[PDB]
């Protein structure tokens, strides 16, 4: 059996509504063996709905299961920030090859009220240069919606050596956090002086900078 | 009720490996016990289920049967024998119970109420590497403020995972630990920061890497 989950990605405002649709290649056992799951980073999936519409104990009425046979839907009403997650359908036909299947997944992004990022730059510890490679960290806190990042060294933009990583949405206030690193050889680091990190959120920007050996 | 999965160092492509799933406060044979997996940054993929009692029932995914073998070695353990492992088999491998109740009757069918935490299997030709850890503090020409953000940079480790705590898990509030990112080379890097009110005394980040049995402690000062 194959489950076709749609959409792959959806945005919703707080107090709004999300609708996810599963579609199976064959009828499911008893026309009702579809279950819905919530997953957050670092954890296994939580079971929300089973037998197409039965709520697991402890799950709010805000989650509704419906459908029958080949077509199934999860509707989340009165969307809170804790609902920001990845959701999965799981279906069953029979005790046989490919009998159980998982849908591809849907990412629920919850539009919380916007916040601009504060930016920190972290110069390399003294330890780093001695190891030959040096990496410089730049973090962006409590923000929504998403940002891009630009690295300058002596006012000239950087193309390579860069790596970004973003936190999941906060379950209380819907904000991201982001860390971005710039990696260089020690001979590249000990040549240039002015090192910059420029975060941008559409219109607003936040540059943060430091001079080598202002220490 | 817990499932604790175990198995899987980093292994070379071609190799075989056996995962185990121990069950606490519950007997496995009377329920349909399955294995599921999730590759980094990808979806769930069902592998196989087994019920050991009565008439023994086994079923597999099309891509699993012939290569992976599910079995029961005790009344509280189920195993997965993997074979001819490739780089695409790198994932977290969960263990779960397919079951739901309806009054005087038990059923099952893609209803995974009970899961273990997972066991990361990493298939790669690379050599294991413990992380270099560096402190993250603001530049020393800045004026000391009321609050301050300090962190730990966990650089260049393999395989995943690493776990970062602060002051042995007592300091929880203000902590922001970012997802790992793979380099071009193959090594992982990771950041963790924390916010504190200056006068409070010094923050230590504890970086465990069970793969190499390395556990680093780093104290950070402004
Ligand atoms: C749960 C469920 O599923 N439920 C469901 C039901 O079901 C059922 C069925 O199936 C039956 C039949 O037969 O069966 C059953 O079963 C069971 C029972 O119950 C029990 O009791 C039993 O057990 C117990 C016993 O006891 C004792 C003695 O006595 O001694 C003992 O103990 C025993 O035990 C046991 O033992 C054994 C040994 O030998 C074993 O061990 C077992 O175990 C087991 C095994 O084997 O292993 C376990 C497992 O796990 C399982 N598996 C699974 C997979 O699960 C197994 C199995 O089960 C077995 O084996 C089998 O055999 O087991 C132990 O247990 O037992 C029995 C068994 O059998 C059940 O319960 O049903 C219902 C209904 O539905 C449906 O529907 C459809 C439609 O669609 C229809 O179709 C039609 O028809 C017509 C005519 O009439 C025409 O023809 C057409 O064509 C077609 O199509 C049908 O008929 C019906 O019936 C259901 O309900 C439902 O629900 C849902 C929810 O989700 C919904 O709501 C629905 O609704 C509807 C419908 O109808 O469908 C929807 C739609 O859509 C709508 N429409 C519109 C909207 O349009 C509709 C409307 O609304 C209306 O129509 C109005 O009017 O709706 C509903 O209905 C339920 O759910």
């Amino acid at each position: 059996v194959v489950l076709t989950q749609t959409p792959s990605s959806v945005s919703a405002a707080v107090g709004g509504s999300v609708t996810i649709s599963c579609q199976s290649s064959q009828s499911l056992y008893n026309n009702n063996r579809l279950a819905w799951y919530q997953q957050k980073a670092g954890q296994p999936p939580k079971l929300l709905i089973y037998k197409a519409s039965t709520l697991e104990s402890g799950v709010p009425s805000r989650f509704k299961g419906s459908g029958a046979g080949t077509q199934f839907t999860l509707t989340i009403s009165d969307v809170v920030c804790d609902d920001a997650a990845t959701y999965y359908c799981a279906g069953y036909k029979s005790n046989s090859d490919d009998g159980t299947a998982f849908g591809g997944g849907t990412e629920v992004v919850v539009k919380g009220d916007p916040v601009a990022p504060t930016v920190l730059i972290f110069p390399p510890a003294a330890d780093q240069v001695a190891t030959g490679t040096v990496t410089i960290v730049c973090v962006a806190n409590k923000y929504f919606p998403d940002v891009t990042v630009t690295w300058e060294v002596d006012g000239t933009t950087q193309t390579t050596g860069i790596e970004n990583s973003k936190t999941p949405q906060n379950s209380a206030d819907c904000t991201y956090n982001l860390s971005s690193t710039l990696t260089l050889t020690s001979t590249q680091y000990n040549s240039h002086k002015e090192y910059t990190c420029k975060v941008t959120q559409g219109t607003t920007s936040v540059v943060q900078s430091f001079n080598r050996g202002d220490c | 009720q817990s499932l604790e999965e175990s198995g899987g160092d980093l292994v070379k492509p071609g190799a075989s490996l056996t995962l185990t799933c121990k069950a606490s406060g519950l007997d496995l044979p009377s329920y349909f016990m399955c294995w599921v997996r999730q590759a980094p940054g990808k979806g769930l993929e069902w592998i196989a289920c087994i019920r050991s009692s009565s008439n023994e029932i086994l079923y597999y995914a099309s891509w699993a049967k012939g290569r992976f073998t599910i079995s029961k070695t005790s009344s509280t353990t189920v195993t997965l024998q993997m074979t001819s492992l490739t780089a695409a088999d790198t994932a977290t491998y969960f263990c779960a119970r397919d079951y739901f109740g309806e009054g005087d009757v038990f059923y099952h069918g893609g209803v995974f109420g009970l899961w273990g935490s997972g066991t990361l299997v990493t298939v790669s030709s690379g050599q294991p590497k413990a992380p270099s850890v560096f402190p993250l503090a603001p530049c020393c020409g800045d004026t000391p403020s009321s609050t301050v953000t300090l962190g730990c940079l966990v650089k260049g480790y393999l395989p995943e995972p690493v776990t970062v705590t602060w002051n042995s898990g007592t300091l929880t509030n203000g902590v922001r630990t970012f997802p790992s990112v793979r380099q071009s080379s193959g090594l992982y890097s990771l950041s963790s920061v924390v916010s504190v009110t200056s006068s409070s005394q010094p923050v230590t980040c504890n970086v465990a890497h069970p793969a190499t049995n390395t556990k680093v402690d780093k104290t950070v000062a402004p």
